[PDB]
RNA sequence: CGCGACCUCAGAUCAGACGUGGCGACCCGCUGAAUUUAAGCAUAUUAGUCAGCGGAGGAAAAGAAACUAACCAGGAUUCCCUCAGUAACGGCGAGUGAACAGGGAAGAGCCCAGCGCCGAAUCCCCGCCCCGCGGCGGGGCGCGGGAAAUGUGGCGUACGGAAG
RNA sequence: GGCGCGCCGGGCCCGGGUCUUCCCGGAGUCGGGUUGCUUGGGAAUGCAGCCCAAAGCGGGUGGUAAACUCCAUCUAAGGCU
RNA sequence: CUAACACGUGCGCGAGUCGGGGGCUACGAAAGCCGCCGUGGCGCAAUGAAGGUGAAGGCCGGCGGCGCGCCGCCGGCCGAG
RNA sequence: GGUGUUGACGCGAUGUGAUUUCUGCCCAGUGCUCUGAAUGUCAAAGUGAAGAAAUUCAAUGAAGCGCGGGUAAACGGCGGGA
RNA sequence: UUGACUCUAGUCUGGCACGGUGAAGAGACAUGAGAAGUGUAGAAUAAGUGGGAGGCCGCCGGUGAAAUACCACUACUCUGAUCGUUUUUUCACUGACCCGGUGAGGCGGGGGGGCGAGCCGGGCUCUCGCUUCUGGCGCCAAGCGCCCGGCCGGCCGGGCGCGACCCGCUCCGGGGACAGUGCCAGGUGGGGAGUUUGACUGGGGCGGUACACCUGUCAAACGGUAACGCAGGUGUCCUAAGGCGA
């Protein structure tokens, strides 16, 4: 598609935001529908986009670190995550799977998973939740700011997508550089181009 | 011809309208071109029936 | 009802022109066989040939790439040598069969429509004066007629071009 | 008759480089299907009838049909020499 | 009679050979000459459908490799049955 | 364009050949004609699906063939042994 | 000549184009509205997916699970119905196209005027529009009305309209998107074309194959050797009837 609708999209939003004033936090969303992918068939498409735009950001982050992680990580305020508590709440699993209904996505450190799949990795990976690895780089800073928002474009049996993406106050180009990367990649990620999408649309949450 | 494959396309019978278009157009290549402008068409009407 | 514009279309022994037919060796467009060969014959071959028809010129046609190529790349057309009896076609039988590159003869390039900008700046014809007149032309004068805005002329054409 | 010389009259009162801004193309035609003829041209070299019938970073060519993709090469459907 | 082929014989040159096409200078439309006009033909190389490849070898010195006396690779000698 | 300046008491295509007396049988064959609906068969075009496409497959399915009536003053044919 | 071979004008049939206009019938759809989105565990009738942190004055937790529940518009499926895209069938329309007639002579509406029908002089609906005892004639306007010129109310000569209604978009009729033509496709096609219709042989034809092979003889003690010489055979058969061993 062009640049224009989608600039004039924005504007038409950032304007008639004034259509609901919300008494929530104030985002927008993208909601992708499209035309023919047969659900029973192969060569789904299952894959996280690297974004450095955190349209979001208001995202809660829990990191489970080795040695070298413990009080820079309680500094940056992110709660450190250890082998005695991964036991403790491995004794009883169920309580780390309600710690997916309060945070969205984790991150890991690069030694935990063999401890992980005793019985509690596949037994908590039912929620769309495994930790996210980290580099010998060895920094939290800004790698757990690119590592949210990787965002899994993630095929269903239905013939539907909605993506996270935007809100009211940030920048009219970045926003629009955001999801300009954001359709490209989809587009790119499906099996074949424009033609594959029924509809492109931008409108926000409420 | 060309009502008939925006007919095809509003109903999304794209690999029908393609063998439509290159049965009553010519070579492949014309018949990739017409429908993407077709398409382009049937997208700007979309829009003019939004705003 | 009439008158007046334009548009379509007639009639003139109207004013001025033009075409018709012949020759046809060479040239261009079309049509186009069968004998013959295959040891028969039907596809092929004879053959785009003979016959037929139309049209010219002193030459005609072609001709300045919607090209050849695949290289370190050439550069309109036509003709000669060669490519080559090769690639290819063919009851793959009989038979048919070019081109590129290379060397020479020759050698020349250009113009519109469009896109535009200049007051149609353009053109034809009749009358009068001067000159020239056995290739009807040059100049001036006509509040002389007409064509043309449904587009004439100047610049401009793919090698770019225009304007400031 | 031609090439040379001079006069009268008439026409043109013309160019090149750099920068900036504009502009640029020929349709029942290309092309495809089918049929027939021709061609050395072989999954159709060219020509024609019928039907379909375009596009503009397009179109044609790139000697095996086709799809994807880089290239190379020209600019057809107007005219003179 | 023309063309093509094959073999035999005469002639010139000979790993070359040939200007036939073009050009330059009465018989003479002949003749001579070109060589940075050998383009090209045929010959000097064959085989393969094609990708392609493309016409002697031996000895010496050195560094069972083992239950490359063969020799892999380097320096010398003899060298084309 | 002829029949045609014509219209079934006409035009066109056949056989047999005045008169009198008759004109027997056969539709199995080959023809001709009638009907389009059991299974058939069936070209191009159109339709649908698969495939990246050329392409392949499938369904639909005109006439004619088949199948079924009629017809011998249509071509023709019309037994044998005890 | 035909039941030969290969084709052919002609003819039958199908497709495409010329090829349009409406109204119904069957749909297939797109589209607007409407309602199920009942496994179990779970205050439950959880279709799926992602955003989502407080309106209005359920819920963010927690509970169970594969999977939540304010709010927003996302796309899926199923069932009734409105609307506009196309296919198909029937009935119509005419304007392309075809046919006939004529010296293309009164077409279609309307206006006017007579005859009947029934209502209280009236209208509506309908009908007619002037020719039939006779082998005659029939045109080039009488009459009316209004203007006008010449000469002296009189004379002579003119013009226009009713008479002979008005208005219109095909001259009237008759067919009709089918006949028909153009191009492909199949069928039929001695009406017509082109050609073929083996060989051996005690002439040729019919017969036979002595035409490709095999055995014995011929065949004269190597081999070879003939006729349509002689007596015969073959165009196959076998998972063993091949190969070993006993
Ligand atoms: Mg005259
Ligand atoms: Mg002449
Ligand atoms: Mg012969
Ligand atoms: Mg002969
Ligand atoms: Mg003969
Ligand atoms: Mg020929
Ligand atoms: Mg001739
Ligand atoms: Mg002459
Ligand atoms: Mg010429
Ligand atoms: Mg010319
Ligand atoms: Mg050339
Ligand atoms: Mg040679
Ligand atoms: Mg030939
Ligand atoms: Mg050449
Ligand atoms: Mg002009
Ligand atoms: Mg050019
Ligand atoms: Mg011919
Ligand atoms: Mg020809
Ligand atoms: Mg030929
Ligand atoms: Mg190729
Ligand atoms: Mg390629
Ligand atoms: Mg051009
Ligand atoms: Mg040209
Ligand atoms: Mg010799
Ligand atoms: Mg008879
Ligand atoms: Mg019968
Ligand atoms: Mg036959
Ligand atoms: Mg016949
Ligand atoms: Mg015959
Ligand atoms: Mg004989
Ligand atoms: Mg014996
Ligand atoms: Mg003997």
């Amino acid at each position: 598609v062009s640049r224009d609708t989608l600039y004039e999209a924005v504007r038409e939003v950032l304007h008639g935001n004034q259509r609901k004033r919300r008494k929530f936090l104030e985002t927008v969303e993208l909601q992708i529908s499209l035309k023919n992918y047969d659900p029973q068939k192969d060569k789904r498409f299952s894959g996280t986009v690297r974004l450095k735009s955190t349209p979001r950001p208001k995202f809660s982050v829990c990191v489970l670190g080795d040695q070298q992680h413990c009080d820079e990580a309680k500094a940056v305020d992110i709660p450190h995550m250890d082998i005695e508590a991964l036991k403790k709440l491995n004794k009883n699993k169920k309580l780390v799977k309600k710690l997916a209904k309060k945070y969205d996505a984790f991150l890991a450190s690069e030694s935990l998973i063999k401890q992980i799949p005793r019985i509690l990795g596949p037994g908590l990976n039912k929620a769309g939740k495994f930790p996210s690895l980290l580099t010998h780089n060895e920094n939290m800073v800004a790698k757990v700011d690119e590592v949210k928002s990787t965002i899994k474009f993630q095929m269903k049996k239905v013939l539907c997508l909605a993506v996270a993406v935007g809100h009211v106050k940030m920048t009219d180009d970045e926003l629009v550089y955001n999801i300009h990367l954001a359709v490209n990649f989809l587009v790119s990620l499906l099996k074949k181009n424009w033609q594959n999408v029924r509809a492109l649309y931008i409108k926000s949450t409420m | 011809y060309e009502r008939r494959a925006m007919e095809l396309l509003k109903v999304s019978k794209d690999k029908r309208a393609l063998k439509f278009i290159k049965k009553r157009v010519g070579t492949h290549i014309r018949a990739k071109r017409k429908r993407e402008e077709l398409s382009s068409v049937l997208a700007a009407m979309r829009k003019a029936a939004a705003k």
